[PDB]
This record gives C-alpha cells, structure tokens and sequence, in this order.
RNA sequence: UAGUCUGGCACGGUGAAGAGACAUGAGAGGUGUAGAAUAAGUGGGAGGCCCGGGCCGCCGGUGAAAUACCACUACUCUGAUC
RNA sequence: CAUCAUUCUAUGGUUACCCAUCAUUAGAGGAAAUUUCCAAUAAACUCUGGUGUAAGGCUUAGAGUGAUGGUCGAGGUGCCCUAUUUAGGGUGAGGAGCCUCGGUGGCAGCCCCACCAAAUCCUCU
C-alpha cells in the first residue's frame, strides 16, 4: 500500500544529522538509524564502525543478527 | 409623487436658536422611500440638476495640457502632468496610504483619451470617479465642480442622503434650493413607485423641522 | 338540456378568545482576518465635545470605508393599542 | 525548459459603478459495480457569455529580481453495522469544498513514531 524511499548513500544533511545526533539519542542501533535517519539497513550499519572509531557512540554487546551501540557515558 | 407648496417659504432666518456652533458646516437632506428593490433592474441612478451651486468642499484634481495651463493659475491648483503619475497609481499596494492624495481626476475635450495606461482603467475604477467635464467651455471649468449639482446613487440599504446647501452662502439660496431642488425629484420619477413619502428638512446640526 | 353535486356573490348581522398581517408608536440589534475598541449603513469629517483648561481622531494599521458629531432606513428577535 | 511573486519601458485597453466571485441563466464533456460482449442508460459538479453587487495586480509584450532549475509543505478528509458506542468489525468507483507548520508522550528539540478534533457533503451501485 505504502513503499518507503529510504537513502543509499548520505545527502549532505543526512551526514549532518547522523554525524551529530546518533550519540544524542541513547540506544545506536542500525535498525534504528535505518527507520529514523531515513536509509538503508546496511548503510546503518556501515556508518557506526566509523563512529566507533571516532569516540562519539560506544559498543555494548555484538552479534551477527543485531549490535547495540549506544551514547559515550557522561563518566 | 407630487409634493409642493411654495406658499410662504420663510423662517430661514431662525438661525441663531438652530446654531449655538460656530465653524464651516454641509447642510444635507436624507428622504424617505418605501418598497425598493435593489436587486432588480431598477435604475436609481443620475443627479438632479440644481442652477444655484450649494458649494461643496474637497479636492479636485486636473489631469492634462490645454489653454487651461493659463486659465487654472488663479485657482491655485493641485496641478499634475502624466509625467508624475507613473510613481502615482503604480506605488498602491506596498505603502498603504490613500495614493490618490485628491478627491477627483479628470479626461477632458482635446486629450479625448486622458488615458488609456494600465493606470488609466486603473483610477476609473476605484471610486472618486473622474465624472466632471471641462470640454471647451473655458469662462472657469474647473471649479464648476465646486460651483456644480449634486449626485446620489443606488444600494442595497436604500436610504438616500445629499447635501442641498452649506455655511457661508446667504439664506435666500436655502430658499432657492428649495424651488429648483425638490420640484425635480417629481419629474425625475419611475415606478420606484411614488418614491416620495416625506421629506425631513434639517441642518449640518439641529431639530426636526417639516415643510411638504 | 331539466334535475342534481359543488364554489363564489347578495340577503347576512351582534359578541368573546386566539392567530398570522400590516399603519401609528419602541428598545437591544449586525462580529473575512485585522487597527487596542461587537465596521448595521449611507451625506460626513478635521473639526466638534464638557466647567481659564480637558478627552475623541488624521496617521502607525486592517480594509474602495474608523468613531466626537446630524438623520432617515435595511433588517433579524422580545413586546405595547380607537 | 516548465512555474509563482516584484520593480522599471509597449502609435497597447470600456467606464455617468464595474472587477474577482456569492447568485442565477445560455452551452461542450464518463469510471467501476456487472461477467462474456456491445453501444447504451445517467449523473454529481466543472467553463465561456450576461446582469445587480465586494476585492485588485489582471490577463498582452520587454528586462533586473525573490525561490523553484523538480516543487509547495503531503498529510486529515466517507457512509454502513454492532449491548466493545471515547470503542469494535468493513474497502467499490468517479467528482468537488477547507485548518497549518499541530498539542503532548517515549532514546524528550530534528528525524521518526502514536494519538485530539478542525470544512465536507452531493450520487450512479
């Protein structure tokens, strides 16, 4: 009934608002960003690899089906 | 309908119990009518000519160029040429004062056309109309709008109201805008039927008074 | 076409209650945004208005139209008689 | 290349009350149900003209200019039926008529997400 147009790579906002905003929510999942920052599940996935090498989000538990990231601690 | 009777037209002189004021006042005239209707094609429209200028007091432009360059010096006119009217009716949305600045344009006899601008279908069509004449008549014909009849119109509230007289004119002319005033009304008649029923005579300022 | 059925009119009237009318006389009355203000609607109008001084406005501003100040009539509801 | 607004020049245009539209009248137009067809059938409402009234640039031509090189935000908009009546169950079509960037909640404001109503009915099943 309904067909959702979700992005392949980053527009330029799009960028903006997952490069800013992803550690000021608290769970990181990339079901999530996939849903809320309007792309791709695999795309979700490959722009948090690149924020946990960047010291913005923090891994809690991995696994091959789902990885939960969340906000770098207030500590 | 008929109505007359110049038999004694006097007591215009009671005039300083109906005035305690002082300062430049329009004296008018509002006459009662019953069953109009405005929605159908009855023409309520046109003047009744008077002789004897009751002598309004507004602002009166002349748009052209003619001999009336010379003859209007002396009226100490709002004069005004085409070549300032394109920052006139243009500049009428975005400052939103009275644009117009005068209650009267003007198309003439020799200019046959004032006007055929986007400016010109533009002030003849947001009242003030640019009615007057001044076609080669050349004695004043300018303040022969000031020195002029009155005119009234049709609407949908159906009570009429004109100005018959003024300040500053003698009282023997509020006796002649009694004669040649309202024995017209008469002959200017439709079946707007028997249109005339009374007719309350009163000042700018005062009490019903009554004369049919 | 007789007769009959039916409506109007005349003969043909007094009185009470009630209604919808309409002439004589009355209040409150009208909300596109918006200007600070329930714009009825026109001839307005930069001047009036009150016991030597004071307010209402022009404008800024909504909108062919903004009051102090003269009248009539639109026309919705309550209600008054030779 | 399409489109709207804004400022300046077109031997360019009706105003003794018109312009947009509220009104009305004169005129060209159809899907699905209903299949295996064919043409029907018959709307609802939509325009130009005309008259009374209420906006104002119009609508025509040139160029500098908002902000589109693509647009508006893209959503809410119905009847039927039930002792789930602030709830619960249905899903045919084809047309016209209006509020704002919602008010809150949950990883609180953005991007989602749930909900509380804005103005809707006319009819061919």
């Amino acid at each position: 009934r309904d067909k959702l147009n979700n992005l392949v790579l980053f527009d330029k906002a799009t960028y903006d608002k997952l490069c800013k905003e992803v550690p000021n929510y608290k769970l990181i999942t990339p079901a999530v960003v996939s849903e809320r920052l309007k792309i791709r599940g695999s795309l979700a996935r490959a722009a948090l690899q690149e924020l946990l090498s960047k010291g913005l989000i923090k891994l809690v538990s991995k696994h091959r089906a789902q990885v939960i990231y969340t906000r770098n601690t207030k500590g | 309908s008929r109505d007359t009777l110049y038999e004694a037209v006097r007591e215009v002189l009671h005039g300083n119990q109906r005035k305690r004021r002082k300062f430049l006042e329009t004296v008018e005239l509002q006459i009662s009518l019953k069953n109009y209707d405005p929605q159908k094609d009855k023409r309520f429209s046109g003047t009744v000519r008077l002789k004897s200028t009751p002598r309004p007091k507004f602002s009166v432009c002349v748009l052209g160029d003619q001999q009336h360059c010379d003859e209007a010096k002396a009226v100490d006119i709002p004069h005004m040429d085409i070549e300032a009217l394109k920052k006139l009716n243009k500049n009428k949305k975005l400052v939103k004062k009275l644009a117009k600045k005068y209650d009267a344009f003007l198309a003439s006899e020799s200019l046959i056309k004032q006007i055929p601008r986007i400016l010109g279908p533009g002030l003849n069509k947001a009242g003030k109309f640019p009615s007057l004449l001044t076609h080669n008549e050349n004695m004043v014909a300018k303040v022969d709008e000031v020195k002029s009849t009155i005119k009234f119109q049709m609407k949908k509230v159906l009570c009429l109201a004109v100005a018959v007289g003024h300040v500053k004119m003698t009282d023997d002319e509020l006796v002649y805008n009694i004669h040649l005033a309202v024995n017209f009304l008469v002959s200017l008649l439709k079946k707007n039927w028997q249109n005339v029923r009374a007719l309350y005579i009163k000042s700018t300022m005062g009490k019903p008074q009554r004369l049919y």
